[PDB]
Parts: structure tokens; C-alpha cells; sequence
């Protein structure tokens, strides 16, 4: 009885400081991801400066990829992406087109069979482990070119601040397929530009696609692990805050329990005492 | 002052006359009752009669309870609050309304006298601390 | 505890209890549906401490379904009371054993 | 024999018997006069005996 | 307590000062009127002060005031048992203090 | 109830009698144990049994223990 | 527990040999003392037990 309350004190109090050890180690985390990200920030700008930014194209066969992550206490994350997937998916769907879903994230895998169980394809987790390299995105970028679509969106969250992460939804088209197709307005918008390339516009707009998907998953998840870090730091002091509540509660009630243990004994030696006397 | 009656039985004063100064301020009240008049009384800190009465029960030798209060600590308050009343008009139709005031420990609503004068009073008038000193003052809960 | 909710009645359905609710007195379906509720709402109270350290956004989906019938039949075992809309103004409602059974 | 009194949480979970003792149990305003006046109201009224 | 009591009520009657009545841990006054009070027999309240705890502080704490001619001012060191601002002892003595002047380290 | 005995001092009853009847109760039932046949004694509310001797021990001014038990 | 333990202290003392002793719950000595100790006359001491534990 009065053991029970004074070892949940015991266990909330532990809480209370593991938490905020988890929200420290979320902060280091992301003090030393906040410049990664920022130096991977620039490389995106040259190909929606190029390629511009399309997302609602009539695609016959996209993919779309959730960059969640695998630790889940995160905080609304990778839910929140699914909402806004399952907004993306139900968007570009209204004319009978193929659409495989890609995860990245253990709770990504978790998250998206659980509304769409058949067209999900993919499952890529243990991203983040040690950290993110291009050859990493690179050799995801690959997996996804193992299927041909003719777009691939990429669904986000973008570390602006330590407490907005706006979703972002990254759409790159296929070379030859859609690419070209949406540039050839009265001509086109890929005309002004010399080819200085060993073959074709074909091939140059082919690497030029596989490198732009590169760069948009490694950015993506840069961005996506960054703001991961900040929603555990923000989330771990949501926590504390509530173990501290909690034990300040606990607390009380102890110190009522105690105060009733030692007037309940004290009664019952008075009364044995008076029993005799 | 021209309408207040004070009744004061203070700390240094011995604990039958904390425990009696209620129920002289309820008899002083009472007339203004009783005549067809109205009445309003502010018991202030019930929750310290209720220790004068427990230290003369103590010293008596009667045995104690929870929070080692007598038996009779109920009777102690009810025997007083239920005086407040409205009187019907053949009485006179006066009227004595009653504010007891009971403080509390941590915002512990549960303790024995506070829900020994809950379950008196009809309504409840509850202050918080908590928006006390964030400056809502009345902090009425 | 649910008083300060503003559920009310204020009973507490995981300690109220009867020697009626038996099958073999009041029907099957009528006790299967009070056992149902009475093993959501205690599987919620099982999710208290990790709903109010964690959050809510840290459970599963079978949690994080449970826990929303669960608030769904705790409002809805409150009912405004007829002697009770002096002071609060709503109606009252007398509600008929059938339909409580099959609303629950 | 049942006893039908129009509360939901206590014709659900907890039903009354019809010549049974019935207790409501709870402390300092929870509400268990104003549970009683409800029940006199509910039930002695479509009771035909008497009440005390 | 009541010896330095009645030093500093010279110094405010007769006198007419304004004194500073240093009553260092009025918690041990608390202490050892519960003390005396077992030892006469009395049957001990709740957590195990004195049945007569609120008096026996109101009749140390109420002889210090501003009379007429002059002023008894009391800075009291307090013991909080327990780390328990709910037990009778500090709950009691808070009752009287005015102010709270917490030196931390 | 053809193998069943029923002891019940119930709540109306006088202290003593709720005291005595679980050795009642196991009295009655040691006629089957002390020949060779078996028994299956059940003394529901053994609480209740000691709730009872403890109100016929404090009404005989035996001084009380913890819980206000006798020792 | 007196009794079991002057059986052993007989062949410890006389006989000069070593002796085992196990004495099954050791409890009950100082519970069968506090279950006399109220009638003894003696005012009870701590959580049940009697003065002279
Ligand atoms: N069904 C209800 N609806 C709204 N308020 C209620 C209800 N039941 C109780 N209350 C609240 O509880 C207060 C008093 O409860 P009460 O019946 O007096 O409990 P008790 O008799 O245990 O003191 C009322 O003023 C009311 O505000
Ligand atoms: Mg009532």
C-alpha cells in the first residue's frame, strides 16, 4: 500500500530524467544534423530551376515515396504524412493510373499497409543508423529505377524551424516519358538550352532525371531526419513535463499516506494503551 | 461596521472559545433570522474550529478518528450550518445566509472536513492557487 | 474522478457492479454488450500512464482505436437527468433498456 | 426481476433488481442525491405502491 | 522561546523599540511542546504533534505584534519535516508568517 | 444439496455465532475426514470471521492490536 | 524453538560435537510472544509487536 505509491514515485521519477536525457540527446542530434542539412539544401534549387515543379502531371505510372522514420517516438511525424499520402494518392488518382508506395522508415512500413495494403511495393528502414550518404539515396534512387514509372513523388517534412516542419510533396518526371511532355508548350522550354553533352538530349535528360531523384531522396531524408530529431526534442519535453506532473501528484498522495500511516499507528498504540491503563 | 457583527476568538484564545465563537456568531445572526429580518455570516476558517474541537475532544480522552478527529466533528459543523436557513412566511420570512471558509493543504478537495462541509453546504465556492499566481485573482476554480 | 469530467452520473462503470448482470437473468446480448464496454473502458484505463507520459500519438492502431470508442462510450454513458435541468437547463431523457443495448 | 430505470450506465452495467437493496456509494457532491431524486423520479412514479 | 519573548516584550512595553525576536527553529518549539505534551499524558493528535499544537504556537506567535508602543518582529528559522509543507507542524506555523525570506545555495 | 451442508451465520446474527461458525462449520465436516470419507469445507468471508471476533474481543475489554485486532 | 534448541545444546555442551540446527520460521517465536503480550499486560510496541521484541 504504501510501498506501491512510493516505488511509482520511484519508476516516474527514473522516467522523468530518461526523458529528458532522450530530449538532450535529440537536441545534440539535431544541432549536428541542422548543418547537413543546410549544406544539402542548395543542390535541389538547380533542378526545379530546370526541370521546374510539377506535381499534378497525368502520370500512367507513379511512385510515391513516404520518408518517414524508424524510431517512434518522434511525435505526429510519420503520421502526419501519411494523412498527407493518403491526401497525395487520392489526389492524383482520377483517371486509372498504376501507383506503387515506397517507405523509407521502419514507421513508414507500419503505417502505410495499413490503408493501402496492395499497391505499397517497397520497404526501405536502418536508413538512419549511422548516417545519410548520397551513395545511400543514390543506390534508393536505383531500387526506384528498378520500376519505371513516369513520375515519383516524394513525400517529407521540411525542417524550416525547430518547431514548423511543413510537408512537402517533391515530384520528379520521368526523362522522355513525361519530362519532355510537360516542357512542349508553343515548342518547348528545353529548346534554349545547347546540349553539350557526349550523346543525346534523350540520355542527358535521363541522367539528368536519376540525378535529380538522388538529390531529392537525399535531401528529403536529410530534411526528414533533421526534423525527426527536432519533434523528439520536442516531444521528450512534452513527456517530462507530464512526469513531472505526475510525480508532483504522486508526491502528495504519499505525503497523505504518510501522514495517515503515522496518526493510524499512533492511534492504535493509544488505544491499546488506554485498553491497560 | 453599522451592519457587522465581529466575533473573534483568535489563536492565542483558549480553544473552547474558538469552538464556541461560531455558534455565538450564529446566535447573534439567528436574531436578525428570527425577526423576519436578513442575515449574512461568514464563519471564517471553520477548518481552524474544527482543531480547537479536536484539541478539547483529545484532552477529554475521547478516542480519535480519521485524521484523529472526534466522531462527532461532523455534528460540530452541521449543528451549525444547518441554522443558515430561509424561513418560511409564517416564521417571518427571514433569512440567514451562511459562508463557511475551509482551506485546504495542496489542493487536497478530499481531506475529512473539507468533504465533511461539502456534503453540509449547498453550493461551493472553490479558489485555486494555481490561477492565484497567475494573477486571476478571484481565482475562482 | 469522472465528475470532473463532466460525465454524470458520476458512476464509475469499471466498480459498479450487480448480481443481475448474469446471462441466465437479463439475456446474452444484454450482458455481452455490458461486458464489452466494461473490457473497453478497462483496457483503457490500462493505457493511462503511457497516453498521459507519452502521448497519444505513441500507440497503436488497435490503442489508438480503443481508446476512441473508449472516449465514445464514456460520454456516452452520461445522460442529462430530469430533476438536474434546474441548474442545468438541458431536458432530460428516460431512455429505454432496448435502446441502450443497441446503442451500445 | 429487472428493474428499469431509464439510466443508461446503470441499466447497462450495473441493472437494479425489482425488491432488492441498491446502494450508491460516493463522496461529498459526486452526485448521489441528485442519482436518488432521478430514481424516485423514474421509478416510484411507475411503481403503483407505496414509497417511503 | 518565551524567555526571548519576554526580553523583546521589555523592549517593546517599556521601552518602546522596535525588536528583532530571532526564535531559531520555531520548529523545535513545535518539538518539544510535543514533547512535554506526552510526557503529561495527553493523547497526541495527527501525525504526532500535540493535541493543543495550533495553541500552544498561537500563544508563542501572538505575543509578537505591533502594540501601541512599539513592535516585536520575528524572523523564525522553519523545518519543513519531510520536505512536507502539508504537515501539521509548518502548515501551522505558516499560518502566522507574513513574509518568507529563503536563503538557497 | 445432497452432499451439501449449509452453516450460515449471517450478518443479523449475534458476533459469537459468526465467530463459531467456521469451527461449526469444520466440526460438521470432520465427521467425513474422520471417516474415511472426504470433505470440502468452505468458509467463505474468513474476514468477516475475524471482523466478528474482533468486535466480541474489544466489547471484552481485551486490549486491541493492529487494525485494532487482537493479538 | 527453546525446546529444539536445549536437544542441540545438549550435544553441543556434554557431547562436544557439532550440531545442526534448522529452525523452520523463526517468525513465529517472536509472533506466539506477541500473541500473549497483549493479555501479559503489556502496552503494545510498533506495528503489532510487543515491547520487549
Ligand atoms: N446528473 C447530474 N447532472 C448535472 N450535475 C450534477 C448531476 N449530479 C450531480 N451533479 C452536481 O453535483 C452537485 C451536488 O451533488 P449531490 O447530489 O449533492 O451529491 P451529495 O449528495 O453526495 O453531496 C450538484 O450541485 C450538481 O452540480
Ligand atoms: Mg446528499
Amino acid at each position: 500500500s504504501n510501498q506501491a505509491v512510493k516505488q511509482r514515485i520511484r519508476a516516474i521519477k527514473n522516467i522523468g530524467k530518461i526523458t529528458k536525457a532522450m530530449k538532450m540527446v535529440a537536441a545534440s542530434k539535431m544541432k549536428n544534423a541542422q548543418i547537413a542539412v543546410e549544406q544539402s539544401r542548395g543542390l535541389v534549387d538547380p533542378f526545379v530551376r530546370l526541370f521546374g515543379d510539377f506535381p499534378a502531371v497525368n502520370s500512367n505510372k507513379s511512385v510515391v515515396v513516404a520518408v518517414t522514420s524508424d524510431k517512434g517516438l518522434c511525435g505526429g511525424l510519420n503520421s502526419n504524412i501519411t494523412k498527407y499520402t493518403r491526401a497525395t494518392l487520392a489526389t492524383t488518382e482520377s483517371e486509372g493510373k498504376d501507383v506503387v508506395v515506397v517507405s523509407i522508415g521502419d514507421k513508414g512500413r507500419s503505417q502505410l499497409t495499413r490503408i493501402e495494403s496492395q499497391r505499397y511495393q517497397l520497404a526501405i528502414a536502418d536508413t538512419y543508423k549511422v548516417r545519410v550518404t548520397f551513395g545511400q539515396a543514390s543506390l534508393i534512387v536505383e531500387e526506384l529505377i528498378k520500376h519505371n514509372p513516369q513520375s515519383y513523388q516524394i513525400l517529407f517534412n521540411k525542417f524550416r524551424s525547430a518547431i514548423s516542419f511543413k510537408p512537402t510533396v517533391a515530384t520528379i518526371l520521368s526523362p522522355d516519358l513525361l519530362e519532355k511532355q510537360l516542357e512542349d508548350v508553343t515548342g518547348n522550354s528545353l529548346d534554349a538550352y545547347d546540349i553539350e553533352a557526349s550523346h543525346e538530349r534523350s540520355d542527358v535528360l535521363r541522367d539528368l532525371t536519376e540525378f535529380h531523384l538522388g538529390v531529392t531522396l537525399y535531401n528529403a531524408m536529410l530534411e526528414n531526419n533533421c526534423s525527426e530529431h527536432a519533434s523528439r526534442m520536442s516531444a521528450m519535453e512534452n513527456s517530462t513535463k507530464s512526469a513531472g506532473e505526475m510525480l508532483g501528484k504522486l508526491t502528495l498522495d504519499y505525503n497523505r499516506k504518510r501522514q495517515a500511516t503515522i496518526t493510524t499507528e499512533l492511534i492504535e498504540i493509544i488505544a491499546g494503551a488506554s485498553a491497560l491503563m | 461596521m453599522r451592519y457587522t457583527i465581529m466575533v473573534s476568538a483568535t489563536a492565542s484564545d483558549a480553544a473552547p472559545l474558538q469552538f464556541l465563537a461560531p455558534y455565538s456568531g450564529c446566535a447573534m445572526a439567528e436574531y436578525f433570522r428570527d425577526t423576519g429580518k436578513h442575515g449574512l455570516i461568514i464563519y471564517d476558517d471553520l477548518s481552524k474550529q474544527s482543531v480547537a474541537y479536536r484539541q478539547m475532544s483529545l484532552l477529554l480522552r475521547r478516542p480519535p478518528g480519521r485524521e484523529a478527529f472526534p466522531g462527532d466533528v461532523f455534528y460540530l459543523h452541521s449543528r451549525l450550518l444547518e441554522r443558515a436557513a430561509k424561513l418560511s412566511k409564517e416564521l417571518g420570512g427571514g433569512s440567514l445566509t451562511a459562508f463557511p471558509v475551509i482551506e485546504t493543504q495542496a489542493g487536497d478537495v478530499s481531506a475529512y472536513i473539507a468533504t465533511n462541509v461539502i456534503s453540509i453546504t449547498d453550493g461551493q465556492i472553490f479558489l485555486e492557487t494555481e490561477l492565484f499566481y497567475k494573477g486571476i485573482r478571484p481565482a475562482l476554480n | 474522478s469522472i465528475a470532473e469530467l463532466g460525465i454524470y452520473p458520476a458512476v464509475d462503470p469499471l466498480d459498479s457492479t450487480s448480481r443481475m448482470l448474469n446471462p441466465n437473468v437479463i439475456g446474452a446480448e444484454h450482458y455481452n454488450v455490458a461486458r464489452g464496454v466494461q473490457k473497453v473502458l478497462q483496457d483503457y484505463k490500462n493505457l493511462q500512464d503511457i497516453i498521459a507520459i507519452l502521448g497519444m500519438d505513441e500507440l497503436s492502431e488497435e490503442d489508438k482505436l480503443t481508446v476512441a470508442r473508449a472516449r465514445k462510450i464514456q460520454r456516452f454513458l452520461s445522460q442529462p437527468f430530469q430533476v438536474a435541468e434546474v441548474f442545468t437547463g438541458t431536458p432530460g431523457k428516460y431512455v429505454d433498456l432496448a435502446d441502450t443495448i443497441s446503442g451500445f | 426481476e429487472i428493474l428499469v430505470t431509464g439510466i443508461k450506465v446503470v441499466d447497462l452495467l450495473a441493472p437494479y433488481q425489482r425488491g432488492g437493496k441498491i446502494g450508491l456509494f460516493g463522496g461529498a457532491g459526486v452526485g448521489k442525491t441528485v442519482l436518488i431524486m432521478e430514481l424516485i423520479n423514474n421509478v416510484a412514479k411507475a411503481h403503483g405502491g407505496f414509497s417511503v | 522561546a518565551l524567555t526571548g519573548l519576554t526580553v523583546a516584550e521589555y523592549f517593546r512595553d517599556i521601552e518602546g523599540q522596535d525588536v528583532l525576536l530571532f526564535v531559531d527553529n520555531i520548529f523545535r518549539f513545535t518539538q518539544a511542546n510535543s514533547e512535554v505534551s506526552a510526557l503529561l499524558g495527553r493523547i497526541p493528535s495527527a501525525v504526532g504533534y500535540q493535541p493543543t499544537l495550533a495553541t500552544d504556537l498561537g500563544g508563542l506567535q501572538e505575543r509578537i505584534t505591533t502594540t501601541t508602543k512599539g513592535s516585536i518582529t520575528s524572523v523564525q528559522a522553519v523545518y519543513v519535516p519531510a520536505d512536507d509543507l502539508t504537515d501539521p507542524a509548518p502548515a501551522t506555523t505558516f499560518a502566522h508568517l507574513d513574509a518568507t525570506t529563503v536563503l538557497s545555495r
